[PDB]
């Protein structure tokens, strides 16, 4: 369960 | 005729799970007090995808209009913050604010480097941002470009392009311009007309936990 | 300067941006002191992909060997921690510990329900984990299954399947057993033979900030 994402 | 209660809360910094808790807490108080609307003064450089989607969902389930107000001047709703705006009943921006710049990345690396998001994640967010725009009658063409071109817009541009509903300098001008507007998404399955005639404004304080977490951040 | 030093540090909890800072701080101390190695006692149930990738990178660039030690008994290096382990110069596990369960996800819903990511992002992390394992001469078949089967292994299983190099009950057994072993990845262009005969062991205390921030994340 690695949590993946974000935005720029 | 009737006196309409409007809550105002501030939400600042990176969108994380603590941010979800803030949105949840502030919206609940307003629902319980039968408020006409809650305005959230939002200033965020971005944040986490899951917390953002949880926040959009919380706003869909809200029994009261949630107005996202990009405030104060200099603030932005960039990255995750743009999805929050697009997922809300009405968007306002103060002069000198920014919205957009949503190209997903896996994250930032050591030395100014960035970790590239695979095309699948990108396409997934294009679909999601276009869907939020379509659902709320906002410019889906331009919203895609928030991603494909890292497009960022001024308030005047955002209004002109059909992304936001209101440009306002403070709460006062916000209530006056948005009075009589219909929400862009439904509240419990009906598109609500905002009644900001005869309003009492109430400001919501951040809690101890809010203040602590963010003061650790400022350092 | 005529000494042989091994640093030991502790890393516990979610792998976040802050965890990167700790890894960087401890490894930096050991490098500046020309340590023979640093042992990181790792207990982590999960974390973020971006911080994890940055930590693997920092370990890849380390000027000294980094030994990931799943410790104390009952600890796990699940999720992000398994990637960190696989990216390092040597892996040891204490009795009663766990490695594996590495499935990538977009995160958690309001429920606490599982939000799986698109199929193609699973494939991206399969590739990444296979790469880390093959670059360190470790079993990429089992590594893939950490994701595709949510596979979790005991220390003895991890050793037999050629995923880790040492099972040790404490730092002293770890030093005795890993003495004379070659690092699984290079240190500055060269595979290095660990020299742990006559070593001085130096423990690096977590700071107040480390403990406070860990404890806050914890809840
Ligand atoms: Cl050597």
């Amino acid at each position: 369960n690695v949590i993946v994402l974000m935005l720029p | 005729l009737a006196k309409n209660i409007v809550y105002v809360a501030q939400i600042k910094g990176q969108i994380t799970s603590y941010t979800y808790d803030q949105f949840d807490r502030y919206i609940t108080i307003a629902e319980q007090d039968n408020a006409e609307a809650i305005i959230i003064e939002l200033d965020t450089p971005g944040g986490r995808a899951d917390a953002m989607m949880n926040i959009v969902q919380r706003i869909q389930q809200s029994k009261i209009p949630v107005i996202i107000y990009v405030y104060p001047p200099g603030a932005s709703a960039a990255s995750a913050g743009t999805y929050i705006a697009l997922g809300s009943h009405l968007i306002a921006m103060a002069p000198g604010t920014s919205i957009g710049a949503c190209r997903p990345i896996l994250g930032y690396s050591q030395n100014g480097s960035i970790i590239e998001a695979p095309p699948a994640i990108t396409n997934y967010f294009i679909a999601y941002i276009k869907s939020l725009a379509q659902e709320s009658g906002r410019n889906a063409t331009i919203a895609e470009e928030f991603i494909t071109k890292d497009l960022s817009l001024t308030p005047e541009e955002a209004l002109k392009y059909g992304v936001i509903e209101v440009v306002a300098r403070d709460i006062n001008e916000l209530l006056k311009k948005s009075n009589g507007m219909k929400t862009k998404i439904p509240v419990n399955g009906r598109y609500v007309t905002l009644n900001f005639t005869n309003v009492e404004v109430r400001y919501l304080a951040p809690s101890f936990k809010d203040k602590l977490i963010s003061y650790i951040t400022d350092l």
